[PDB]
């Protein structure tokens, strides 16, 4: 009766230890800098023409 | 004056002393100056004026009633007796936040 | 006008600056507009 | 017992039509006529929770990039 | 040619610092990936400390009012139970 | 602005604080998951103590992760249950009132043009202290906004003049406005 119990919680326990590594799930995204030339002329720039952009 | 006592809760600090002694000697053995003219001082610190380190002090807080005693002269005029009591406090700053604590 | 701002690729990649010559002006291509006056109402004597 | 013991959660479980809860929505408070109670805050009390109150809004802009300048300059930080 | 906002980074930052976002975000990318394979299947002592912030931290977040299911097991907790593997072990050598 | 009462669904340990309730009633779909989590808890653990085989409280337990989970997938996204005018026909049971909650672009929710991009038919913003949205309130009003440290009763960068209009859907609901003033009394003298 008891050892049924324990090799239950024997073979859930390795399988809890498989499952557990679904949870962690972040977003990857690098940043970099502008080219020179490029970023002059964006700083340059006098109108934005589409007014915002939230990604 | 002709002679001054501090009682602390109901209790002598010192003997009753002439006044000549807290116009004259106090001063000149714990403060810069003698002020040569009548005014009368005690301490409960030795040596100072602030000096920058506390040298004692006594903690009228605990102190639920002080008097103080004055044999007066006969030729007074009616009027004023000036009591100052310098002290001691913490100041606390943080945050941002001033004040002062008891 | 607070929020950190930052380029997508494809405003960089498939993009860049060109090079303009004094006299070659490139004008900007700008929003759709128009302009009207009308008369507000006054309350009050 | 199996099959009572089973049951009579069944029978109890039937009945207790019902259902108990917290109070909802929101709490309210009585307001004396002005004698008799002790106030919420004391006077001289409510002053220093608004100075403590700014204990917490100093430390939050200890980071400038988290949130609202100070009274100079400004300063960097972050997390880990 | 266009702007585009970043609105934060898991944490409100404001348009005032410039390379404070590449170096915090660079952090950011840095623990993510040490937990993600510090947390994989790949582990070869961690288990003993897992062990030792589980059952304390599991018990304490129950002393909480309510803590909810998806925190109270998924908080790197999950293997943290791998403990129990150790007790069976144990017992069924006993047994 | 249409209120209920609390609930909440099986996550957390609520299932011991409201105990002894076993199968439902005029409760809440979260509710009666939660009457079938204490009936199916107290029914297995029962079992388990009357045939000492400490197997029908892991049974137990797979059978509240089987209906707990079927719950938290199962769950059909089709709902309009919105509160306004003279008929509410969609559900008589318990239910959380439809809220438009605070958003990034309509920090406030006043409906300004919002309702007509996408929504058209937009639930009305509810209280501000329903939900805790005061706090997402704020948050959103301090988005990009910095204070010069001399407000800890932030009054100074102008909250006063912001609000929450009283009508925040494309119509006033004039219905509900006239049977606030004039009661349907049901069945009157003159029937």
């Amino acid at each position: 009766f008891t050892s049924f119990v324990l090799m239950l919680l024997f073979t859930g326990i390795i399988l809890i230890a498989t499952n557990e590594l679904t949870y962690n799930r972040p977003r990857e995204i690098q940043y970099r800098y502008l080219p020179r030339d490029l970023d002059s002329f964006i700083r340059t720039q006098e109108m934005p023409s589409a007014i915002f952009s939230s990604m | 004056f002709t002679e001054v006592k501090l009682i602390i809760n109901g209790s002598d600090r010192f003997s009753g002393r002439p006044g000549a002694y807290f116009r004259l000697v106090q001063p000149y053995e714990h403060h810069v100056r003698v002020p040569s003219k009548s005014v009368y001082v005690y301490s409960f610190a030795l040596e100072d004026a602030d000096s920058r380190q506390p040298n004692g002090s006594a903690n009228f807080t605990r102190y639920d009633s002080v008097q103080l005693q004055l044999t007066l002269n006969e030729n007074l005029a009616s009027g004023r007796v000036q009591i100052y009591a310098p002290n001691f406090n913490i100041l606390r700053i943080a945050a941002g936040m001033g004040g002062l604590a008891f | 006008l607070s929020q950190l701002v930052a380029y997508g690729a494809q405003d960089v990649y498939l993009t860049g600056n060109p090079q303009i010559t004094f006299f070659k002006t490139v004008y900007r291509r700008y929003t759709n507009f128009a302009i009207e006056s009308i008369q507000q109402t006054i309350n009050g004597s | 017992t199996i099959k009572l013991m089973i049951m009579l959660f069944s029978y109890f479980a039937a009945y207790q039509l019902g259902k108990m809860q917290e109070r909802p929505q929101s709490q309210w408070p009585k307001a004396k006529a002005g004698q008799n109670k002790y106030m919420v805050g004391d006077w001289a009390a409510w002053k220093p929770i608004y100075m403590g109150v700014l204990g917490v809004a100093v430390l939050l802009t200890l980071l400038g990039p988290g949130g609202v300048g100070g009274g100079m300059g400004g300063m960097f930080g972050g997390g880990g | 040619n266009v702007g585009s906002l970043e609105l934060n980074n898991l944490s409100t930052a404001e348009d005032v610092a410039t390379l404070q976002n590449q170096l915090n975000k660079l952090a950011e990318e840095k623990h993510k990936r040490s937990t993600w394979k510090g947390l994989t299947f790949r582990i070869a002592v961690q288990d003993m400390w897992e062990a030792l912030t589980g059952i304390p931290t599991d018990i304490y977040q129950n002393s909480g009012r309510v803590s909810l299911k998806e925190l109270l097991t998924r908080d790197d907790r999950l293997r943290g139970l791998g403990l129990i593997f150790f007790l069976v072990a144990v017992v069924s050598i006993f047994f | 602005l249409y209120q209920d009462p609390v609930w909440f669904q099986d996550l957390s340990v609520i299932f011991k604080r409201p105990s002894e309730i076993i199968p439902t009633r005029d409760q809440s779909d979260s509710e009666r998951i939660n009457a079938m989590v204490r009936l199916v808890l107290y029914c297995s653990f029962a079992v388990a103590l009357i045939r000492q085989n400490y197997l029908y409280a892991i049974l137990g337990l797979a059978i509240i992760a089987i209906i707990s989970l079927a719950y938290a997938l199962g769950a059909k996204k089709t709902k309009s249950n919105e509160a306004y005018g003279n008929i509410r026909p969609y559900s008589v049971k318990r239910s959380k009132k439809s809220c438009s909650k605070s958003s990034a672009n309509n920090p406030f929710s006043n409906a300004t043009v919002g309702a007509l991009l996408d929504n058209e038919a937009r639930p009305p913003a509810c209280s501000y202290d329903d939900n805790d949205m005061a706090s997402t309130m704020r948050k959103n009003f301090n988005k990009g906004l910095f204070r010069n440290l001399d407000d800890v009763y932030e009054v100074e960068n102008s909250q006063r003049q912001f609000y929450t209009m009283p009508v925040t859907t494309a119509a006033p609901d004039l219905t509900a406005f006239g049977q606030f003033l004039y009661g349907s009394k049901g069945k009157t003298c003159k029937e």
